[PDB]
């Protein structure tokens, strides 16, 4: 599976990669203005998880399982 | 001469060489690795229906009694094992019968009461004696000497109409026809069926292993005669070295009920539930369907124990091979899909505020979805009457379906004063999405205080 993947939180990610076997999602993550665009694991699609491994104290996510599908344009601020 | 008769029909039965942990293997149905999630919106609900595919190995000895069969059935009945046997059908052999020596298990007969022996054994034969013994120990023992019942409980969750067979043997596929098994009720997740099995047994007729094989079949008979009527290496013969007696019932468990756990509320009868009790089906074979409980309760615990009428119907029988003697075991292997039903409920929040401040709600859920091409997503979802002042008086209720979950709260009191505008009050996060939450909230500026409320 294929997803938008920055190491460091950039505004704009625009590098993908095939995600490993153990990630079964992707995950974009608005938290203020940092933006989160990661290969994911949909069992940690919640916000305890999410907070705990992003170190954002708030903010609003996205976890899916298809290709690409977690762009910056899909979460409304 | 006879012991050369002996001798020989010895002689060709431990030639025949064969795998006894093969022979007696079945395979229902194989189907490919597969499993599939699909979630729907129910009034009143968001439902995820996931199958799976599951194989199964049940390896069992003890095989089951009925109409089709109880007449090729005694011990020491001489038996084909072949498809007959695993149709639970076996052909039954016509040979010379040799005096068979058997032994009931019932309490109190001491001396040689506890065993008997049949010169010709035959089905009339052999019935009449068992039969007799135990009228024997009716008028005699059965004042003085009670038995319960061993209570064999096997239970399952209704799959396939394969499985079943190879839980409960291919014999379920004529007796259990007219109970009305409806599949794809469970297919389509909208009923939850059971299938459970009880076998109250009471007395064994046990058949001691005969010093030979010739010790099987009186004089007469040849290597020759066996192959002729069927029996060699190709097919060989086993023989019931056990029958036990007593009651064994059939009975089916159909719920609305889309629990976790169903299956152990229905071995709890037997051994909260008692409202996904509530509603649920019944329906028997006795060897009535009713929509109450009462019903089973009544008929397991009425027949818990031995009736003085006279001898019970035989329900389980293990045979046993000529050759080795060792126990035969008929292992069964099956591939299914397997289906689970998963329902999520809805729920209301509503909001109540009668606090002179000014106050600001914030209210903030996850939601289970899919999207576009229908693949599944989860999102994080926030209330649009956030960041909106309040008044004295405001109503009004959220509502959500079974897809939302993991609610996170704050309430933000108002203050007069210019620094820190506004004052926390509650807050916090995972919240269960109760059926009705009540969140209110009193007093002044400097004592604020609110409500958390679990109505359903």
């Amino acid at each position: 599976l294929q997803c938008y993947n920055c190491p460091n939180p950039t505004a704009d990610c625009k590098t993908a990669v095939n995600c490993s076997s153990d990630f079964d999602a992707c995950l974009i993550t608005k938290a203020g203005l940092q933006v989160y665009n990661k290969c994911w694991k949909f069992e940690h699609c919640n916000f305890n998880d999410v907070t705990t491994r992003l170190r954002e104290n708030e903010l609003t996510y996205y976890c899916c399982k298809k290709d690409l599908c977690n762009f910056n344009e899909q979460l409304e601020n | 001469n006879s012991e050369a008769a002996k001798k020989a029909l010895n002689d060709y039965i431990w030639g025949l060489q064969y795998d006894k942990l093969n022979i007696l293997t079945h395979q229902g149905e194989k189907l490919k690795n597969h499993s599939s999630r699909e979630a729907f919106h129910r009034p009143g609900e968001y439902v995820v229906i996931e199958k799976k595919k599951q194989s199964i190995s049940n390896a069992t000895s003890k095989l089951s009694v009925s109409s089709a069969n109880d007449d090729r059935i005694f011990p020491g009945a001489l038996l084909k094992a072949d498809q007959s046997l695993l149709e639970n059908l076996p052909t039954l052999i016509p040979v010379n019968r040799g005096k068979t020596t058997i032994s009931v298990n019932l309490p109190g007969l001491k001396n040689g009461e506890s065993n008997l022996t049949v010169e010709n054994p035959s089905n009339s034969t052999v019935r009449t004696a068992v039969n007799n013994l135990v009228e024997k120990w009716i008028q005699n023992y059965s004042k003085t000497h009670a038995v319960p019942a061993r209570m064999q409980y096997e239970s399952i969750s209704a799959q396939s109409m394969s499985q079943l067979q190879a839980k409960f043997g291919a014999d379920f596929s004529k007796v259990g026809a007219p109970l009305n098994v409806d599949f794809s009720s469970v297919h389509k997740g909208e009923k939850q069926v059971f299938i459970a099995n009880f076998r109250q047994v009471y007395y064994t007729a046990s058949v001691d292993s005969p010093n030979s094989p010739s010790a099987l079949f009186g004089s007469g008979i040849t290597p020759t005669d066996l192959i002729n009527r069927g029996v060699n290496s190709k097919t060989p013969p086993v023989y019931v070295s056990n029958v036990s007696y007593g009651r064994a019932m059939y009975v089916k468990f159909e719920t609305t009920s889309k629990s976790t756990k169903v299956q152990a509320a229905i071995d709890a009868v037997v051994k909260e539930y008692e409202n996904i009790l509530k509603n649920t089906k019944i329906c028997a074979v006795v060897l009535v369907c009713t929509g109450n409980i009462d019903t089973l309760k009544d008929l397991i615990q009425k027949g818990s124990n031995f009736s003085a009428q006279s001898p019970a119907v035989p329900i389980s029988y293990t045979t046993s091979f000529v050759k080795d003697n060792s126990i035969a075991t008929i292992q069964n292997n099956t591939d299914y899909i397997e289906t689970k039903v998963t329902s999520y409920k809805d729920g209301a929040l509503t909001l109540n505020h009668d606090g002179a401040f000014v106050a600001r709600f914030y209210v903030y859920w996850e939601e289970l979805g899919h999207d576009a091409d229908g693949y599944e997503t989860i999102r994080s979802r926030s209330w649009s009457g956030n960041g909106y002042n309040r008044g004295a008086h405001y109503s009004t209720t959220l509502r959500f379906k079974g897809n939302v979950r993991n609610i996170r709260v704050k309430v933000l009191g108002a203050t007069g004063l210019a620094w820190e505008p506004w004052r926390l009050i509650y807050s916090k996060n995972d919240l269960p999405l109760v059926p009705q939450r009540n969140i209110s909230t009193w007093g002044t500026t400097l004592h604020p205080q609110f409500e958390d409320k679990v109505v359903k």
